[PDB]
């Protein structure tokens, strides 16, 4: 109805889900990935 | 003593829900 897109454009979304799993720092995952091969390197 | 404590030690992971933050008009 039209209360439905009267509100959801009006209001907004600062809090998801998806970016809370994702850290508020910078992270990366090349030290990560490379602790990763390295455990592949004593498989 | 002989053995140690006893557990189903698990390495386990939670997950938050959905925040639902109060809307932003």
């Amino acid at each position: 109805v039209d209360v439905t897109r009267d509100i959801v454009s009006r209001e907004r979304v600062w809090r998801t889900r998806t970016t809370i799993l994702q850290s508020t720092g910078k992270n990366f995952s090349k030290n990560i990935f490379a602790i990763l091969q390295s455990v592949k390197a004593r498989e | 003593e002989r053995s140690g404590v006893v557990c189903r030690v698990k390495y386990c992971n939670s997950l938050p829900d959905i925040p639902f933050d109060p809307k932003f008009i």
